[PDB]
RNA sequence: ACCGCUGAAAGCAUCUAAGCGGGAAGCCAGCCCCAAGAUGAGUUCUCCCACUGUUUAUCAGGUAAGACUCCCGGAAGACC
RNA sequence: GAUGUCGGCUCGUCGCAUCCUGGGGCUGAAGAAGGUCCCAAGGGUUGGGCUGUUCGCCCAUUAAAGCGGCACGCGAGCUGGGUUCAGAACGUCGUGAGACAGUUCGGUCUCUAUCCGCUACGGGCGCAGGAGAAUUGAGGGGAGUUGCUCCUAGUACGAG
RNA sequence: GCGAGAGCUAACUUCCGUAGCCGAGAGGGAAACAACCCAGACCAUCAGCUAAGGUCCCUAAAUGAUCGCUCAGUGGUUAA
């Protein structure tokens, strides 16, 4: 997982989506698996 | 926005009030919703109507309907997940409708079907949960597809039949 | 839950087997029942046992219509446990049987005024690179300006012991019905002639 | 030259917290008890009628009776003394929920905590009916 | 924290905005000890019971149940 | 018309930007062992040698051997090794008296606690009779650590 | 406060210019509080209108009216 204050895509997956107050970062691979929080 | 309704003849709503109530072949099931969410049936199919259009409102009301729609093949049809076991002495007996797990653990793993599920076993290497609501079959074959995920180097545990596990691949 | 009053009596040598154990002898003497409490009279469940006995001519007019009210006959000690019953008097035949765990609760011996150094440890200090403050005294209080006090519970001299006290899971390894006696493995608290009240495990293992 | 005292009354109201938003209530009850519409109308002594409330476990919160509202309670030197708790978490003694908001729209002084003794609280319904052989003119909130 | 079921707004997808579940030496309960001066001062069992004193001595005074005083001790304790 | 100074010792308690134990994501993660980011302060965090030390280096261990705060926490609590009295010495500066980035041996650290606070223990009164005794629990406190061996299993895994 | 030097366009920092206030200023406001805001106390009065500020309850006074904005407790401690 990956808490990052810029969270942005990182390739034609990356789905940035926002669950309780947060805003976050499923991609179809993990490494790009963000999370500002 | 979301509107055809197959109601197929099974079925018997009964939107009394905001307990969105019904009854078919499968067992009657109820399923609420929002009152201000407006529906019932019109001629013969139904429809699922909305007051306001754009989020607050168009949300629910994508919702309801996807929602009746499903206790419609709900009671009409019943719904069954199919899980398989894999690995080496991955196995599944039974014990009356008790799924019986058998998946590497020093001990052997007991599963419970709650109020309105039954397990089914074919060859202990496939599982199968099927059922009334479309819900707690899956959020029950969640519980066993949790019993062990698959891995990153074999994929093995419960999974999906057709599950798409590709290999991290090591040493 | 279940219980039954005794008296401490004494410890002592005793082999089961080749393994020498020593035991803390106790007497539970025959207990009476004197009051059933229920949740629908005194809003809870519970009883009332009695124990060393008592000449009617020390017993106070009230006390004998309490004791009186279930003809039982002075005792001078009395005590609840809670969720128990039985029909009769509480005695410690089938109650306790040898090899389970108990846990024994007298009244800690009374050790008077103590210091910190032997009511909370401490370590006092020096003895000869110089002093005033040899061995015991504590060192400090508190900080400074901050907290411009010391706080609630700071460990200082004190009346140590004469506690209420619970020893748990003891093995009781003999029991002489025919004589209220029990023995019990291991060291039960106060001293001999003092009341000690056995319990079923509060919750072992 | 302005008016005297009472006395030789004590109306004893009966408030419903039912549904009710706890403070909006709160307030009213802290209105009545303190002096309402008042008879003398009087600072020196309290003539503001009794009350009582029934239900209280079912009074009403908004976005936080999980997150938020957490009633906190520093007890003895605060060696870590940090106690607090949801109000949610306060399905053990809705009673206090109440009780315990008020008792801050009430004067603090002397005066003001022997008012908090005219506040009576009950967690039920017509159980709490029981606790009541006076008055009871039911002047619900608004 | 983290993983999820059913799932719209974005006819797909989504742990989510309706809803529902799993989940930490931590939190609350649980264990042992204190505790109604919890002056909102609680509960239960038992005992003694309704004395005397004329607007001149308006309230105290015999007493019940019970207890203190004091004596002799104590595994209680500085004194209490 | 005085807020005692470095370091120890004693006594603690608090924050978390967690040192170890707890849970988790990703790993270039096979397993075992690790890296790293998230959540998480219940509790725990060893004994020696050198130095006045703090620090740090080191011996032997450990799950670990956290970092900081509280007048660089704590002298009406102790020490007094350190350094900012009087003696004396060396080097150095000064014609000198004296001086010092310095170094070195020596050198009286004040029985009596009033208010708050704190630990124990009593007397009064109160709790709508006067008494004996048995309790409910509002609330509050204490405790809350970790290793190793065995078993499962020489399995899963792994060319081994 | 405004205009500058200094200083890290740091400090209840420092030095000038300039206006106001405290100093020599009570009263209302700003929870509390020199100088910020309103306003300058001759004494007496259970009389009245207003400023800055305010009008759920702790306090005096519309939980006021109408059209909107945010579900964060933003409101009730900063930024790329």
């Amino acid at each position: 997982m990956k808490v990052r204050s810029s969270v942005k895509k990182m390739c034609d997956n990356c789905k940035v989506v926002r669950r309780h107050g947060r805003v976050l970062v499923i991609c179809s691979n993990v490494k790009h698996k963000q999370r500002q929080g | 926005g979301k509107q055809p309704i197959a109601v197929p003849s099974g079925v018997t709503v009964n939107a009394q009030d905001g307990v969105f109530k019904v009854k078919g072949p499968k067992g009657e099931l109820t399923v609420p919703y929002n009152t201000e969410l407006t529906v019932r049936q019109d001629g013969d199919q139904l429809l699922v109507e909305r007051p306001s259009d754009a989020q607050k409102h168009r949300a629910l009301h994508g919702l309801t309907r996807t929602l009746v729609a499903n206790a419609v093949k709900g009671v009409s049809d019943g719904y069954t997940i199919n899980l398989e076991l894999r690995g080496v002495g991955f196995r599944a007996k039974l014990t009356g409708k008790a799924l019986e797990m058998n998946i590497g653990y020093s001990h052997p793993v007991i599963i419970e079907p709650p109020a309105g599920v039954t397990f089914a076993v074919p060859e202990p290497t496939r599982i199968d949960v099927s059922g009334i609501d479309k819900q707690l079959v899956g959020q029950v074959a969640a519980n066993v597809r949790k019993v062990r995920k698959p891995d990153a180097y074999h994929g093995k545990g419960v999974r999906f039949v057709g599950e798409q596990i590709a290999l991290k691949a090591g040493k | 839950m279940k219980g039954i009053l005794g008296t401490k009596i004494g410890m002592t040598q005793i082999w089961k087997n080749d393994r020498a154990i020593p035991v803390t002898v106790v007497l539970a003497g025959p207990c009476p029942i004197v009051q059933r409490k229920t949740a629908q009279t005194d809003g809870y469940e519970a009883v009332q046992i009695g124990y060393a006995p008592k000449a009617e001519r020390k017993v106070n007019k009230p006390m004998q219509g309490h004791f009186a009210k279930a003809g039982v006959a002075p005792t001078r000690i009395l005590r609840e446990f809670r969720g128990f019953a039985p029909d009769g008097d509480s005695v410690n035949v089938d109650i306790f049987a040898e090899g389970e765990k108990i846990d024994a609760t007298g009244t800690s011996k009374g050790k008077g005024t103590q210091g910190v150094m032997k009511r909370w440890n401490f370590a006092g200090g020096p003895a000869s690179h110089g002093s005033k403050k040899w061995h015991r005294r504590p060192g400090s209080i508190g900080q400074r300006k901050t907290p411009g006090r010391v706080y609630k519970g700071k460990r200082m001299a004190g009346h140590m012991g004469m506690e209420r006290v619970t020893v748990q899971n003891l093995e009781v390894v003999e029991i002489r019905a025919g004589e209220n006696l029990i023995l019990v493995k291991g060291a039960i608290p106060g001293a001999n002639g003092g009341l000690v009240v056995l319990r079923s495990a509060a919750k072992a293992s | 030259k302005t008016y005297i005292p009472k006395n030789d009354e004590q109306n004893w109201v009966v408030v419903d917290a039912s549904g009710v938003p706890l403070g909006r209530l709160a307030t009213l009850i802290a209105s009545r008890i303190r002096g309402k519409h008042r008879p003398d109308f009087t600072p020196n002594m309290i003539q503001g009628d009794f009350v009582v409330v029934i239900n209280a476990a079912q009074v009403a919160l908004t976005g936080k009776k999980l997150d938020d509202k957490v009633y906190t309670r520093y007890t003895g030197y605060q060696g870590g003394l940090k106690t607090e708790t949801a109000r949610e978490a306060l399905s053990k003694h809705p009673e206090r929920v109440i009780e315990h908001a008020v008792f801050g729209m009430l004067p603090k002084g002397r005066q003001g905590r022997a008012m908090h003794t005219r506040l009576k609280v009950y967690a039920g319904e017509t159980h709490p009916h029981s606790a009541q052989k006076p008055q009871v003119l039911k002047t619900q909130p608004l």
